């Protein structure tokens, strides 16, 4: 179990750690988060009390270094940093734990939610979507645009998700126009899986990362990417059986975790109704269709 | 974007454009089978592709053999239309290719867009106008060449005959739409109006009779009357 210490908390802020969150008062004696499960990526995220504009946060993996948070009064945000001095860091954490100034990652033993949301998500792939190669952790916020959003404006601060566009030469083989547009299997299996992602694990990893940035930061381009990646599978007549079964599990836990009051902005009526009731895979997403119908029957 | 009453004069500017109407591509007769079920029999169809500025009708005849062994024909027909329009554009010299293609039915947008991905600078547009191009099969010479075709075939017609020698393309299009609207509302009456007078003939190389300017005004008046008439007969007004 690992630790992300905080130098201090000088501004009132709601702090998220994965699907958990807690309120820290201005100059409250808070010095970080302990007992963070090793083996998963994590996200630590922030919403200032005085300006809910810009949710922002950091994706990190404690196996990759010692990370801490420090407020910057010039740029006005909590910044993640790496501490290269191992002995210094260990000494800092031990002191903060002894004085019990850290919240405990509050994982219930039965609970596999975070694993199930991050099963295929790897830090190395996050870092290719979020390019800032001098850090081992990745900053994301509510306003960051995607490469695709920028083609339709600062490239350094973009989310480089894989561009999916169903009316594009990449998606449509010359002479197979009707076939490829009505059955996206070529685009899913040859172009994207064999060609770009290499395997379904990397595809699911990007899909899960896009969902999490949508949910935790209200990042609109991430929500677009999440839905595009679902729609590309559901609109393919030919999908490996193991991918469909895994997709059903992935989406089940995403829908389960989604705040009820955010469904209106985080869920695209057209995509979900098409995927569950019209698409080739309308009958292949049993768990996802059952939770959607019992939790968001209005959308459908 | 969408073509409507506000931007109607854009049809007659000097940017090459084509209307594409797919209504008559997939045509069937519905009949009873010996067993008392219902079946369809396809008959020949046509894509109606029209330059409104010049009167250039590229009439691609769709022979029933194109449907043999195919499923979901009403859907295929839109993609076949789009394939044939795309093939037509690629066949034209660059300086003759359209800058815009306006589809008369919104269901043609995605099939045509996908077939024209190679032409990103050609705008594919819908329209809010209710254009009467389905009635093209009420023009005798066009119906004749469609029904006689034994194979796929493209036939060329000026749908304005020689009218542009005497009138603008705005006025020619308005005349055309009035004639076709009439033929669509009451084909028998419309055709009676057009041919009742045996001294006015259709030239061998024309579609419509050789009316003088004065006779076109009479004719056009009679077509309006017919459209208003049928509008009462229909609604009891
Ligand atoms: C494709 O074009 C047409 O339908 C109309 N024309 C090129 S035309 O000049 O009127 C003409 C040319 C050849 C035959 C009949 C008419």
């Amino acid at each position: 179990m690992n630790t992300v210490p905080f130098t201090s908390a000088p501004i009132e802020v709601t702090i998220g750690i994965d699907q958990y969150s807690f309120n820290v008062k201005e100059n409250q004696p808070f010095h970080g988060i302990k007992d963070i499960p090793i083996g998963h990526v994590h996200v630590i995220h922030f919403q200032h009390a005085d300006n809910s504009s810009m949710r922002y946060g950091y994706w990190f993996d404690c196996r990759m270094g010692n990370f801490y948070i420090q407020y910057d009064p010039k740029d006005g945000l909590y910044k993640m940093m790496e501490e290269r001095d191992g002995a210094k860091f260990e000494n800092i954490v031990h002191n903060f734990k002894e004085r019990q100034m850290m919240v405990s990652y509050p994982k219930i033993d039965e609970d596999d939610t975070w694993y199930n949301l991050t099963e295929f998500v790897q830090m190395d792939k996050i870092r290719k979507i979020v390019r800032k190669d001098e850090n081992q952790f990745s900053y994301v916020d509510s306003s960051m645009t995607t490469v695709q959003e920028n083609e339709l404006s600062d490239p350094a601060h973009s989310l480089n998700y894989t561009v999916i566009n169903f009316k594009s030469r990449e998606a449509i083989r010359p002479g197979h126009e009707m076939e490829d547009f009505l059955d996206k299997s070529y685009y899913l299996n040859t172009v994207m899986l064999q060609g770009i992602f290499k395997n379904s694990s990397n595809y699911f990893g990007e899909l899960q990362f896009a969902f999490l940035n949508a949910m935790f930061f209200g990042n609109y381009g991430s929500s677009l990417q999440w839905h595009a990646m679902i729609e590309l599978i559901c609109s393919s007549a030919t999908v490996p059986k193991h991918m469909l079964d895994k997709l059903d599990e992935i989406l089940y836990y995403q829908i389960k975790t989604l705040p009820e009051q955010y469904s209106d902005i985080l869920l695209n009526e057209r995509v979900w109704n098409i995927c569950l009731y019209s698409s080739f895979q309308k009958n292949s997403l049993h768990n996802t269709e059952k939770i959607m119908e019992n939790k968001y029957p209005e959308l459908l | 974007g969408a073509m409507n009453s506000s931007n109607y004069a854009e049809l007659f500017n000097n940017d090459i454009k084509l209307f594409v109407d797919d209504t008559n591509v997939y045509r069937v007769t519905v009949h009873k089978t010996f067993e008392g079920n219902v079946a369809t029999k396809a008959i020949n169809g046509c894509i109606f592709t029209l330059n409104p500025k010049t009167g250039h009708l590229f009439l691609k005849i769709i022979h029933t053999s194109v449907w043999a062994g195919q499923k979901r024909l009403s859907q295929l027909a839109k993609w076949k239309t789009a394939e044939e329009v795309s093939a037509l554009v690629r066949s034209l010299p660059k300086e003759e290719q359209p800058k815009q293609i306006i589809v008369t039915r919104k269901a043609m947008l995605d099939p045509l867009e996908v077939h024209m991905l190679d032409f990103p600078n050609i705008a594919i547009r819908p329209t809010e106008l209710r254009l009467p191009f389905s009635a093209a099969m009420s023009i005798d010479k066009l119906s004749d060449v469609v029904m006689k075709a034994t194979e796929p075939q493209m036939v060329l017609f000026n749908i304005y005959d020689d009218w542009l020698d005497r009138i603008s393309s705005y006025t020619a299009f308005s005349r055309l739409t009035l004639l076709l609207r009439a033929l669509k509302t009451n084909e028998e009456s419309a055709k009676m109006i057009l041919l009742s007078d045996p001294t006015i003939t259709i030239k061998s190389y024309h579609l419509w009779p050789s009316f003088t300017d004065e006779q076109w005004i009479t004719i056009e008046s009679q077509m309006r009357d017919l459209i208003l008439t049928e509008y009462g007969r229909k609604y009891n007004v």
